[PDB]
Parts: structure tokens; sequence; C-alpha cells
RNA sequence: UAUAUCGGUAGGGGAGCAUUCCAGCGACGUAGAAGGGAAAAGGGCGACUUUUUCUGGAGUUUCUGGAAAAGCAAA
RNA sequence: UACCGAUGGAGUGAGGGCAUGGGUGCUAAGGUCCAUGUCCGAGAGGAGAAGAAUCCGGACCACCGGCUAAGGUCCCGAAA
RNA sequence: ACUGGAAAGUAUGGCCGAAGAGCAUGAAAGCUGCGUAUCCGACAUAUCCCUGAGUAGCGCGGGACACGAAUCCUGUGUGAAUGGCGGGGCCCAUCCCGUAAGGCUAAAUACUCCCGAGAGACCGAUAGUGAACCAGUACCGUGAGGGAAAGGUGAAAAGAACCUCGAACAGAGGAGUGCAAUAGACCCUGAACCCGUCUGCCUACAAGCGGUAGGAGCGCCAGGUGUGACUGCGUGCCUUUUGCAUAAUGAACCUACGAGUUACUGUUUGUGGCAAGGUUAAUUGUUAGACAAGGAGCCGAAGCGAAAGCGAGUCUUAAAAGGGCGCCAGUCACGAGCAGUAGACGCGAAACCAAGUGAUCU
RNA sequence: GCGGGGAACUGAAACAUCUCAUUACCCGUAGGAGAAGAAAACAAGUGAUUCCCUCAGUAGUGGCGAGCGAACGGGGAU
RNA sequence: UAAGGGCAGACGGUGGAUGCCUAGGCUCUCGGAGGCGAAGAAGGACGUGAUAAGCUGCGAAAAGCUGCGGGAAUCGGCACA
């Protein structure tokens, strides 16, 4: 496809890119987004949670009754999960919730996101910028200018670019992430996605077909 | 879609069985189990090779043979695929684009058509005179 | 853990190329005079295991 | 995480229990009793469904039997002379002319005296 | 659209409701949240769900997807 | 109208009554062991006063409609 | 400005942002407080010719090695060589490799009583540690040892001056405080079982699981609601059984608690990605889980034969298709079912073994 | 961590070889780690130890039962 | 005529469920550190406050003594003085 080019100031500058059709032209994959989706937030998760099971309580093993004669219930130790204060019967366990995608399916999911990002008009590709210094104030009048402040955005960096993080920072809507790292979970999460020139670049080399 | 109207693929997650729990599932009570036995209890394992005490099929049987263990095998490759990798050349043995460091016997099943120079480490008799016939050359090292 | 073969099952059985279970017949060892030459040949041939009996066999090869 | 629907748990057993007031002693408020005695009610009333029909037609019939007998015929021989000429009117609304209606109830009598 | 079929224990198969938490999208709340009492209505059917009012005095919830310490009448 | 191949999941491997053909027993047993059907098991409804398998009959739900089965029609109790 | 007891709420209108983390504040605060981003800061005191002899080897009895008698170890008895000597799964010869009977050695590895800073699709007072509080306390036992229950007034004690009944706050009725005292000290909410009072209807000629289906009269508030004269039908439930109203089992009742879970490895299947190929593991780089690398390995791609081996053939044979087996789309995941190994659906023995405590009873 | 002693219930659908297990337990004794470590080695070319992924539930072992179970090689950390 | 009883509603009693709440647990991550003791340890006994000490701290100098640095108006530990 092509995009048009916009200053920070919001205005056309006659420039033009051209965005891989391999990449935001495809038919998306609804199930490949489900699938890294979903392993995306399998992955955040920390699964620490434990609870004693029987072996791990502390009473002792002492028969609390004789087998027979006292004309109650038959009893064994104090640690049966039937007495209260006795043992938790399969209950959670430390685990790793992490699972195995395909490459070829990570990389089909992550086009799937773009092109629907790209079909749904989206998609604002922006000049790069540098900050003397840091400062919210200007980054929010770029989104102002690219109306963008709204909703959620997230602007694509072709470097680190310290002085323009620490601007974005505190702003409450906006989301920053370097072209390399591209994912699909952090494409889809955002309403707007903005991109700057070395950015198309960075992204059309590295995730082309 | 988004994150908000995520849709896995019709049929791709299914919903698991719960047994042990109540009357309308069509799975409380004795929960699969049937009544009693030894099948029945917690814990329960089946011995694998067990017949209940008759002599086993594993045992009513015998032992038989070895196996070698400085056994060399070779990997086939046949005439056809020999001519499929020549229609894009004239020197085969580079067949990488296969095996790994493997040991290669040409066997002759389709029909090589072409005047190739081929090196393998063994061939058939039947290939050998398919090539020559169709104009070739063995390298057999 | 991984599943563990059965000793006795991977001395006595091999696979096919269908994926069928060949087998050795077992009434010949040591009582042979006695035994007629037509079945003494019969159980010298190499058999397969029967329908009933694979899956048990192949649970013993670990399911190979 | 863990779950306990306690609040769930513990509406379904006051929803049943609105069901049970009016029994007697712990039958209605107590349960286990209550849940027991609301059941075994359920298997009543779908029997009991079915009886309405024969003793509702019973009834009706009763009521014909005795308003034939006024006019002079029985139960058996009306209906036998109301099906040989083909009239259709079914106990129910027979039952209901004996009852309320006696001239119209005379004149189905009086068509089929012959 | 028709025809046929629809008693069920062990048991196999299918489709759903509620519960706790999470992501995304929407919402509500001192002009009264959750919980507790009473009343009314609803659902091919049901698990259950809405609404009104009193008490209560601070949190709760819809839809889509995700994960389980995910449901008691007898031991 | 659902019989075979191959595959995934089973449960069952304490049966019982009746009729028929028999063994056993005493041509006893609501006895016991086989065979052929059937029903209860896992089956409600109707008659038989009340009865697991005798006689009739296989319950999707509702109906204050109708016809019948076995068996009945003096009253309890529907119908001479 | 509005509501409110009280704004941090809502509606306007402004400002800061390298600070929109959080906690507290009379309800939910970027701009009220402590803080947060960022920058600055230490008088000390700490930290950074020779070549290994009771040997090598050997007998007997044992042990450890994956190995239940090669290599290694030794209780008992013996016992060399100095180019020589040892090993290559038992012994011999050749070949190859090494040089015992002396010693030291960082890293990559294992762990958490303790300290600092963090986190959770972990619990939330019968849960989570036995222990949120008086906790290894109370209590029990000669002793070793066993081992609890127990959180919440209110924003703020403003924790009720004073009056009345009464011997007394024993308790209450007031007044007053407070948004609220039916928030009054056991104090948020305040369910069930269980216990009462009032009002409506029924009930002292009546007989069985207590309901269910009909159905007057009476009583409340406009077709709803309470009761129920009288009539038909009806031997609870669970479990175990060929078969249970059974005089077979089980439960006083209520609230709360209580039992197919997870990991790994297989197998089948639903749905997917790539496809004659499919897939990475451990690990590494960048920035900070993501992205990229990493092809070792595994499966498929040719079978037959015990095997040498031969190959769309092959085995059997002197030879014959006479006979057997084969020729004539996979792989990696996600979800689910099932299996095995783990305590493996939960509760329950009589016992066995190890280390201790007891002769204050007898 | 190293060392000295060392069970049984259990599995084998009984049980004695075997298993449970060189586990529980008792005892002795270090350090921030300890042990190991520089070939009288593996193999049929590599080149000290240690740890991870494979090789591989393979070779073997076994009342050849139940079971137990390597190494060479290759890829890494160092 | 209801001695008493039955059912329903309302309102109370008991009891402490439920909802909401909590730094008290649980599982981990990263970085340190990995000992104390004859210069007398761990763990205790008895004391110590203006007023009895249940905890806490401390040791006949006994909820504390001295110096240096930091800081600037309250402080005299907790169990509603
Ligand atoms: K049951
Ligand atoms: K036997
Ligand atoms: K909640
Ligand atoms: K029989
Ligand atoms: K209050
Ligand atoms: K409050
Ligand atoms: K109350
Ligand atoms: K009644
Ligand atoms: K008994
Ligand atoms: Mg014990
Ligand atoms: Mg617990
Ligand atoms: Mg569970
Ligand atoms: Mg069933
Ligand atoms: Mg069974
Ligand atoms: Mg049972
Ligand atoms: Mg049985
Ligand atoms: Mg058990
Ligand atoms: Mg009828
Ligand atoms: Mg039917
Ligand atoms: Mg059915
Ligand atoms: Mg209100
Ligand atoms: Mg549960
Ligand atoms: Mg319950
Ligand atoms: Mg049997
Ligand atoms: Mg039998
Ligand atoms: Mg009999
Ligand atoms: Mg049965
Ligand atoms: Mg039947
Ligand atoms: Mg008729
Ligand atoms: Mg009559
Ligand atoms: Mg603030
Ligand atoms: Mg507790
Ligand atoms: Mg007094
Ligand atoms: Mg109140
Ligand atoms: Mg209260
Ligand atoms: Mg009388
Ligand atoms: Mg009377
Ligand atoms: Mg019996
Ligand atoms: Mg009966
Ligand atoms: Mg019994
Ligand atoms: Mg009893
Ligand atoms: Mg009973
Ligand atoms: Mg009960
Ligand atoms: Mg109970
Ligand atoms: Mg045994
Ligand atoms: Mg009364
Ligand atoms: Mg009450
Ligand atoms: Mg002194
Ligand atoms: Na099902
Ligand atoms: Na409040
Ligand atoms: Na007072
Ligand atoms: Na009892
Ligand atoms: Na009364």
């Amino acid at each position: 496809m092509e995009l048009s080019v916009y200053n920070i100031k919001g205005e056309d500058t006659g420039k033009k890119v051209v965005l891989d059709d391999s990449i935001f032209a495809i038919e998306p994959n609804d199930h490949a987004i489900y699938l890294d989706v979903k392993q995306y937030m399998a992955n955040q998760r920390q699964g620490t949670h434990k609870a004693k099971e029987r072996s791990e309580l502390s009473g002792s093993t002492r028969k609390l009754i004789r087998q027979k004669g006292s004309g109650g219930a038959r009893r064994g130790d104090i640690n049966s999960p039937l007495l209260s204060g006795g043992a938790r019967v399969f209950g959670p366990r430390p685990r790793n919730y992490s699972f195995k995608l395909n490459k070829k399916l990570k990389a089909l999911a992550r086009r799937s996101a773009l092109s629907y990002k790209a079909k749904n008009n989206e998609i604002i590709v922006v000049e790069d910028f540098n900050f003397d210094a840091p400062k919210t104030k200007a980054f929010k009048a770029i989104s102002a200018a690219l109306k963008v402040g709204e909703k959620k955005v997230l602007y694509v960096l072709p470097e680190v670019n310290k002085n323009v993080y620490l601007s974005a920072r505190n702003l409450p809507n906006t989301n920053l992430i370097l072209a390399n790292l591209i994912n699909t979970y952090t494409v889809l999460a955002s309403k707007n996605l903005v991109l700057t020139e070395r950015s198309v670049a960075v992204v059309n080399e590295l995730f082309k077909a | 879609m988004n994150l908000s109207s995520l849709k896995p693929a019709e049929g791709a997650v299914k919903s698991r069985k719960r047994i042990g729990r109540g009357p309308g599932s069509g799975l409380g009570g004795t929960s699969t189990r049937g009544h009693k036995g030894a099948k029945s209890r917690s814990g329960y394992s089946k011995k694998i090779g067990f017949e209940g005490g008759q002599m086993p099929i594993q045992r009513r049987l015998p032992k038989f043979g070895f196996k070698n263990i400085n056994r060399v095998e070779y990997k086939p490759i046949n005439l056809s695929v020999l001519q499929t990798l020549s229609e894009a050349s004239v020197e085969d043995l580079i067949a990488a684009g296969v095996s790994r460091n493997s040991l290669v016997k040409i066997l002759a099943n389709g029909t090589v058509t072409t005047a190739l120079t081929v090196e393998a480490h063994a061939f058939s008799k039947t290939a050998e005179e398919a090539i020559v016939r169709a104009g070739g050359s063995v390298v057999k090292l | 853990p991984k599943l563990k073969t059965n000793s006795g099952a991977k001395k006595r059985f091999a696979l096919t190329g269908t994926g069928k279970i060949k087998r050795k017949h077992a009434f010949k060892s040591h009582i042979l005079t006695k035994k007629t030459k037509k079945q003494k040949r019969n159980l010298t041939y190499f058999s397969t295991v029967h329908k009933v009996d694979e899956n048990a066999v192949k649970q013993l090869l670990c399911l190979r | 995480p863990r779950s306990v629907n306690h609040v769930a748990s513990r509406a379904k057993r006051k929803r049943i229990l609105k069901l049970t007031r009016g029994y007697f002693g712990a039958r209605k408020n107590v349960w286990t009793v209550a849940k027991n005695t609301w059941e075994k009610g359920l298997t009543y009333a779908y029997r009991d469904r079915k009886s309405k029909k024969r003793n509702f037609r019973a009834l009706w019939i009763q009521r014909i039997n005795a308003a034939a007998r006024l006019e002079g015929m029985s139960y058996s021989r009306l209906m036998g002379a109301l099906h040989a000429n083909g009239i259709e009117i079914n106990r129910k609304v027979l039952a209901d002319l004996a009852m309320n209606h006696p001239e119209a109830f005379r004149a189905i009598v009086a068509k089929v005296k012959n």
C-alpha cells in the first residue's frame, strides 16, 4: 500500500511511503491471532500458588481413636481432609504456563494483526523526531496534531530515543515500542498505530513474507 | 477482531469432562466406574502384560534373533528423484538440497533417461545398468 | 517420566513394514520326534500377532 | 484462584423453601426434610394430572346417568342412541346441559327417544 | 416441509447454567454497591435470570475470550 | 431397516420368575443344574382387595375431548 | 457550583508532568499530606646412572560399578618387573592407546536460618502457617510428646452530664453526643436451625410417609392473596441387591467444611501452521517478557532377512510366485478423551521397621 | 557437601533371588560452596574435571520376571 | 367454647452465616551474606519504671550512660493512664 507522511505539526509533507503488501494486505488469520494472544498472556503469568496437602501438614501421624468399639466413625490421623483444619485435597501447585507455538504461526499472526490495522485504517506514518530535553507537553502536542490523543495509541520507533521515551512515559493512553520487537498483542491492544519512516523501513525489511 | 472480540476457530476448543458432580450431568454417583471390584477403587492400575494369572503372551512366545552392532544401513535414493534433481544438473552427489553426513545407496525404481555422472557410496546392479544405458557413470566412493 | 519398554516384549516382537507385529510360533523347542513334520514347519514360520492381542503387545512395546 | 459460591448455593435452597410453605412441622422449613417432601409431591402431581381426566369423565357420566333416568332412559341406552344417530356432543357438554339447561337436555333426549 | 422417532440402571455421546479471578470493550454507585427480608415477572426446557420495595452503608457489573481451590443430602 | 472393516470410551462377567424339553431330588421345595423363548432386572399405566417378572399394555409435555384392551356393568365403585 | 454528616464524587473552568506509582485524608485526589520522577548528600566505621613395593599381579571370601560373578575396592594368604609395565568385556598372538603404585588447583554446579528490595489471572479469619489476637500459649501427659479457640463501635471517644423506676445501672425508659445508639462497649452487616408475641382462618366423632389433585365457607387487598369444611389418589429418602414400606445399611437439625487434581511420557481425536519436508532443545545477542539467532537431535523419505547382505524387491530353495512380508503426505503445535509413573477419587485397618521416652503404677 | 553404619512396610497380584533403597533414620566432620580434576583415558579419531540438552528407555542387565538402565559421539555453559 | 394445637403474615429473641475489609500467611525473583562462642554463645533465671508488671527494651550505670554526624519541636515503648 501507499501512505502519505505527516510532520510532527500534523501537516501533510507530500512524501509517501510504500508498505509491504505481504505484510499489510494479507487475509488475516483469526485463529492465529487467537493463539498468539493466548500465548502472550500465558507467558506473562507467574504461577506462584500453593496449598498444603496431607503430607505437608504439621500434625502428627498418630491414630486419633482406636479402630473399634468407640461407637463413632473410624479415624486415622488429624491431617485428614474430612476434619476441620485438615488437608487441602487437589489444591493449586506451582506451575509454568508457557507453551510452544510454531515460529511461522507467530509470524502469520503478526502479519494478520498488521493487515487488520491497515485495512481498518488506523496506521499513521509520521516523520522521525527528536527532543533536546524531555518534555511531556511536546509529545502531547504531537499526539494532538496527529489526532490520536483520545483513544489508545502505539508509537513505533526505530531505536531507543531516550528523550522521546521519557516524554511519553507519563501519558496514560500512550505506548511506545521498538520496530524489531513488534508483537501481535501489542499491535492489537491499541486503537491507533503510529509509525516513522525508519520504523516502516525496518518493519518491511524484517517481517516480510 | 481485537482483544475485545477474540474467537477461536469453530471446534478448536472443547470443554473438559467433570465427573462426580450430580445426577443431571450423567457422570455423578459412582462416577463412570461401575459398582465394585478392583477397578472401582482409588489407586487401581492395570498391570501391563497381566492376564489374570494365565501365562501372558510375552512369556508364552520365545525370544528370537539378534541385532548386529556394526550394521551399515544406507539411505535409499531412487532414479526418479535423481532425474527430478537433474531437471533443475549433470553432476549429482550434492544431496544436501536429503541426508546429513550419511551413506547413500542409489536404487532403480524410476528411470534416469539422462547423461549423468553420479557419486554415491553404493549402487544396485539394476541402477548401474540403467544409468549406463541412459549414458552415465558411477563413482562408487 | 517417559514410558519404559518391556524387555521381554522387546526381545520377542518386531515391527513389519505396514505396522504389523512379527512373532515366532511357540510350541517347538524340545519334544519333536512325536510331533508332525508339517506341524513343525508351520511352527517354524513367522506369524503375526492376533488383532485381539494387539494394543496389548503395543502397550508392552510402548505403542511402537 | 479460590471459588466458593456461597450466595448461589444458599439462594437455591431459599428458592425451593419458598415452595414448601404450608407443610406440617419440619417438612416446611428443615431443608433436607422439606426437599424430600417436595419431590415426592412432584411425582404425585405428575400422576394426578393424568388421574384428573378420568375423575372428571366419571363425574360427567354420573350426572348424565341421573338426568337420563329422570327422562326415562339409562346412560348406556342414551349413549348408544346418540352414537347411532351420530350426535357428537361430548360428555362434558351433556353433563353441563343436564345440570344447568334441563330443557336442552330434554330436547336432546327427545331427538333420539324414537 | 414431510415422515419417522423421543421408558430407562451400569455405561457412551451432545449442548448449556452458575461460581472466583484475568485481558479487552463498555457501564453503574452516598440522588445509595455488595450482602440480608418481602413481592412480581421470565426461560424450546432447565441449571438460573431480571425488576420493585424495606434493611444496609461501600463497592459492583455487561459482552467476548482466558484460567480454575468451579456446585453436597447421606461417608 | 442398521449388518460388517477399522479405530476412541465403556460397563458386565452374584442374576431371577414364568412357559416348554430334560437331568437331579421323593414326577418334594419360592430346591438345584442345562437348553429354547419371554418378562423383571433397567418398565411406569389398567384388571386381579392388597402381589417384581400371571392377564392387558411400552410413559416427549399439556388438555375439564373421543375410541378401545384385559376385565367388567346391584351398592361401596365407572357402566344393563 | 450541586448532592451530602463529611467531596477526593458529578458539572464547569485552569495548571504540572523526566512526577497520571502508592498510601492516608469524614466517599473514589496528578495539583490536601506523606510521597513519586529527577538531582544533590558522609565526621566516622565497614565492603569492593634415576623413574613412587608388601605395591602391579595371583588364590579364597565378599563389595561397588546400569549389571544379580570386564574395569575398580579388599578381610585373609601370597607376590614381580625396571627399556620395561597397564588397558582395549574373560584367554592367546598382532595392532593401537597410555605411563600406576606422590600432591595441589579457579569457573561453569547445589542451597537459604539471615539481610535488602521486589512480584503474583495465590489465601482472606472453620481460608491462608498450628499460630492475623494472650501461640508452640491455654490445656493434656511421669516423660518423650501432643496441641487449641480467639480479628471488625465510630470519621473522631465526641464511650451517654442530668432525670425516672429500682436496694442496686441488675436492667430499662428518657435526655444529650453522633449521619446513625435497632452504631452503647459480646458494639459493621446480622441468614438458618431453634424460641416467642400479636393478627387472620381452621380445629375437641376423629385413624396410616402428612403430600398431591379437586373444592365450599370465612378473611384481607381488584382479580390477586391467607386459611381450608368435605372428596379422590398416595407404604419417606439413600445405599446394597435376583428382589427392600421393609423388622437390611445410614442420618438429631441447621450453617460452614468435605472427595478424578497436577506433572511427565505415550496414544487417538477436533482444529490449525508449513509441506517433500516438518520442527528446534540446551543456550546466545539486543532491550528488557519481546524480537532475532541456535539444525545438535527427532520424525518422515524402502523394504525384506536372525544376520552377512540384497534391494521393489527380498526370505525360503538345486530351482520354480510354490509360499511369507513388502512396493504396485508427513510433521510440529493448541484443545479434548484415554493409559502408565507419581499418595493419583476420599476416608478406614490389623500390622512391619527405625530412633528415642518410661519401673513416681506394678 | 563429604564420610561411617543402615531398615521395613511395599512391588513381584503368595515369596526367598530381585525391589522398595546404596532411601528413612542414627553418627562424624568441612566450606562459602564442597566433591571431582590434568590420562598406566576413551575409542577403533578425540584429548583434565563439573553442570545442561541430546544420544536413549537405546546397548546391556534381570526367578531374562517385576524391574533396573549406561557410555561413545554431537550441541552448549565454563 | 377454644384447654391446647395447625398454617400464613408481621415483628422480636438467640446464634454468628454471608458481604465488605485486613499485612497475617503462601509461592517465588533479584542482589547480598552464609555463621555465633573461653574477650564466655545459643537458650534461660532473676531483676530493672513515679505508681503491680503481661509483653518490649535494658542489666546493680538496669524503658538506660558517652562521642561524632543528621535533623528541628516535641518527648518520656505497647496492653483505649
Ligand atoms: K447418590
Ligand atoms: K498357575
Ligand atoms: K467481589
Ligand atoms: K442361569
Ligand atoms: K455502625
Ligand atoms: K463503616
Ligand atoms: K436477628
Ligand atoms: K391432606
Ligand atoms: K442388622
Ligand atoms: Mg506413622
Ligand atoms: Mg489448612
Ligand atoms: Mg478441584
Ligand atoms: Mg447413566
Ligand atoms: Mg467393575
Ligand atoms: Mg458403592
Ligand atoms: Mg458385584
Ligand atoms: Mg487408600
Ligand atoms: Mg384416558
Ligand atoms: Mg415411548
Ligand atoms: Mg430418554
Ligand atoms: Mg435504600
Ligand atoms: Mg469445591
Ligand atoms: Mg453446603
Ligand atoms: Mg467371576
Ligand atoms: Mg457367574
Ligand atoms: Mg430358584
Ligand atoms: Mg443390578
Ligand atoms: Mg424389559
Ligand atoms: Mg365406548
Ligand atoms: Mg356406578
Ligand atoms: Mg496525593
Ligand atoms: Mg487458622
Ligand atoms: Mg448486684
Ligand atoms: Mg439497623
Ligand atoms: Mg450488630
Ligand atoms: Mg361414630
Ligand atoms: Mg367436630
Ligand atoms: Mg440376599
Ligand atoms: Mg415394594
Ligand atoms: Mg453392611
Ligand atoms: Mg441410625
Ligand atoms: Mg431405614
Ligand atoms: Mg441426612
Ligand atoms: Mg451431616
Ligand atoms: Mg508381594
Ligand atoms: Mg394460634
Ligand atoms: Mg429473625
Ligand atoms: Mg557496675
Ligand atoms: Na456429555
Ligand atoms: Na463510607
Ligand atoms: Na441509660
Ligand atoms: Na444416630
Ligand atoms: Na391456640
